[PDB]
């Protein structure tokens, strides 16, 4: 399943519609990316502006012919809170020079996998930066999985607690330093049922490993 | 702190009339215009009344034009909607809201019903129970405003109230579940709180296994 | 007479993607627009005046634009709880005029429902009517098919099915269905069986119970 959409060029000095262009995106996008904008640019053209937002079915794009088409650059530095850069990257537009080139997160460049916008501050979520000229930005991330590692043993409860397996497990995603055992069941060994259940503390057990019974099954 | 609680609501035939009330405070009531939204069971928003702040000016859509009128007491602090010569149509949830253009705040809404029905207090029925699934069915009320809550409204946790269906005898039936730990089961009590205030109908149904 | 117009019924978004809705006036309105959020349960919130003020509360990633007839209200970084019905509103002239209403749903991962049923209470037997209840329980992908089977054969026309909305914390949906009989019908037969297919079962998942038991 996949989305029809028309692209609208429009020449406003012309007063005319240059191009309709049908393309196709991913069913669930409202935006599309300049990236599609100029690749189905109609010949001689320039992107001038667009809201790149879908409205019943149409993008609508503002461009206009003979001028000079230049990128627009961006330098992205994503950042966690406490100033160490996650990742870095640089994304271009290409556009009438002069005009501004506006790129919009998730739909222009994308965060770092594994992370998500910061709530500790309000930033922007859109950069405009002029065809024909660099800009740099620092947006501020934080992880999206806060799991840790933990250490556990199952342990033979009929037979003296003998180790029958172990290992360091990842648990706590929401990290409040807490975690279940619900979390762990899909690694309680094969021959083996699990009986000692709840809450645990992942602090405890970042060097010795915690025991929890286990016994044969039947 | 601004507050707008709406009242009068009810089951009226059609052809009647009947008059909402709505209590406004937290702000200078006086100097404020204020409006009534309704929406109807497809979840439409649509515009009836707006009065200016002193009462020199009133605003209605055709739809209701000639048959609702809108009034204020700047004493009692109240806005009023008088409707007459009531249609099916006019079913629907009424909301007083704040200004008379955009709406910055709304009320929670009373519920007008306009059906030449006559009012019908629910049945209720126990649906009997790792985790454990219980609930309630609330059958065959008519109009439609009911309200359940388990334990007086301590329990929320795992709750699902499912949105009330239409049956082909023309009454409405629903459904209440939680979801508890099975070895809650036999020593917790889980009641069903029922509301039906339509009919002055109050159930708090005992739910336990068997 | 202004019409305003949200040609989208439905949008589905995951947490942390960017959604925009529509809102299409049918004369020019300057920036007189305004725009609405219904969270299930609730009345309407006042989110945007004058196409792009927000309200003191209203967080940064509500954004609405326009002017003229296309308006638009963008919801950056999505969250769970940001589900809801969006309307937008014109007050630039009487009559005052809302949009339909576009519904904002949130996208997970496939969610298998839990399945449960309900044998009649004894109170309900005793006044002669039978409710025998399906429950399906936090599941995704809302779409799903109930099929009631009594003594091993498909019913139609005597069962009604209720979804909750999407759960604002999981993301998930609940269902009940009910299959209603008569009390002299429901002790003819002996087995009663839920037919239960969604997008996250391989194979029809059946609950049943025999009557009595
Ligand atoms: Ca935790």
């Amino acid at each position: 399943e996949v989305q029809n959409v028309k692209i609208n060029y429009y020449d406003e000095d012309a007063e005319k519609q240059v191009a309709e262009v049908p393309v196709q995106v991913s069913i669930d996008t409202s935006c599309v990316n300049m990236a599609i904008l100029t690749r189905y640019m109609p010949e001689g053209y320039a992107l001038v502006s667009s809201d790149c937002i879908i409205r019943d079915g149409y993008v609508y794009v503002s461009v206009k012919k003979d001028v000079e088409i230049r990128e627009a650059v961006l330098h992205i530095t994503f950042e966690t809170p406490n100033g160490e850069v996650v990742t870095t990257e640089t994304v271009t537009a290409e556009g009438a020079d002069g005009e501004d080139a506006v790129f919009r997160l998730g739909v222009d460049f994308n965060l770092p996998t594994g992370y998500k916008l910061s709530n500790d501050r309000d930033q922007v979520t859109e950069i405009t930066i002029p065809f024909g000229s660099t800009g740099g930005h620092t947006m501020v991330v934080e992880k999206g999985d806060l799991s840790s590692i933990v250490k556990i043993q199952f342990v033979d409860a009929e037979n003296n607690d003998e180790v029958v397996a172990g290992g360091d497990y990842f648990v706590d995603g929401d990290g409040d330093g807490i975690f279940h055992t619900r979390e762990i069941t899909e690694w309680v060994p094969e021959g083996y049922e699990l009986q000692e259940v709840g809450d645990f503390q992942v602090e405890l057990y970042k060097e010795t490993p915690l025991q929890l019974s286990v016994t044969k099954i039947k | 702190e601004v507050k707008l609680e709406e009242s009068g609501g009810d089951l009226v035939k059609p052809g009647g009339s009947l008059k909402l009330s709505c209590a406004a405070s937290g702000f200078t009531f006086s100097s404020y215009g204020m409006s009534w939204v309704r929406q109807t069971p497809d979840k439409r928003l649509e515009w009836v009344a707006t009065i200016s702040s002193g009462g020199s000016y009133t605003y209605y859509p055709d739809s209701v034009k000639g048959r609702f009128t809108i009034s204020r007491d700047n004493a009692k602090n109240t806005l009023y909607l008088q409707m007459s010569s009531l249609k099916s149509e006019d079913t629907a949830m009424y909301y007083c809201a704040r200004r008379g253009f955009y709406f910055d705040y709304w009320g929670q809404g009373t519920t007008l019903t306009v059906s030449s029905a006559s009012t019908k207090g629910p049945s209720v029925f126990p649906l009997a129970p790792g985790t454990a699934a219980l609930g309630c069915l609330v059958k065959d009320y008519f109009p439609e405003p009911v309200t359940v809550s388990w334990n007086s409204g301590a329990l929320t946790s795992g709750v699902h109230t499912f949105p009330a269906v239409l049956q082909s005898s023309g009454l409405y039936s629903l459904s209440s579940v939680v979801t508890v730990p099975s070895s809650s089961l036999g020593t917790q009590t889980y009641i069903c709180n029922v509301n039906h205030k339509p009919s002055n109908t109050k159930v708090d149904k005992k739910v336990e296994p068997k | 007479e202004t019409t305003v117009t949200q040609s989208q019924k439905f949008m589905s978004t995951s947490v942390g993607d960017r959604v925009s809705v529509t809102c299409k006036a049918s004369q020019n309105v300057g920036t007189n627009v305004a725009w609405y959020q219904q969270k299930p349960g609730q009345s309407p919130k006042a989110l945007i005046y004058s196409a792009s003020y927000r309200y003191s509360g209203v967080p940064d990633r509500f954004t609405g634009s326009g002017s003229g007839t296309d308006f638009t209200l963008t919801i950056s970084n999505v969250q769970s709880e940001d589900l809801a019905e969006y309307f937008c509103q014109q007050y630039n002239s009487y009559p005052l005029t809302f949009g339909q209403g576009t519904k904002v749903e949130i996208k997970r991962t496939v969610a298998a429902p839990s399945v449960f049923i309900f044998p009649p209470s004894d109170s309900q037997l005793k006044s002669g009517t039978a409710s025998v209840v399906c429950l399906l329980n936090n599941f995704y992908p809302r779409e799903a098919k109930v099929q009631w089977k009594v003594d091993n054969a498909l019913q139609s026309g005597n069962s009604q099915e209720s979804v909750t909305e999407q759960d604002s914390k999981d993301s998930t949906y609940s269902l009940s269905s009910t299959l209603t009989l008569s009390k002299a019908d429901y002790e003819k037969h002996k087995v009663y069986a839920c037919e239960v297919t969604h997008q996250g079962l391989s194979s029809p998942v059946t609950k049943s119970f025999n009557r009595g038991e």
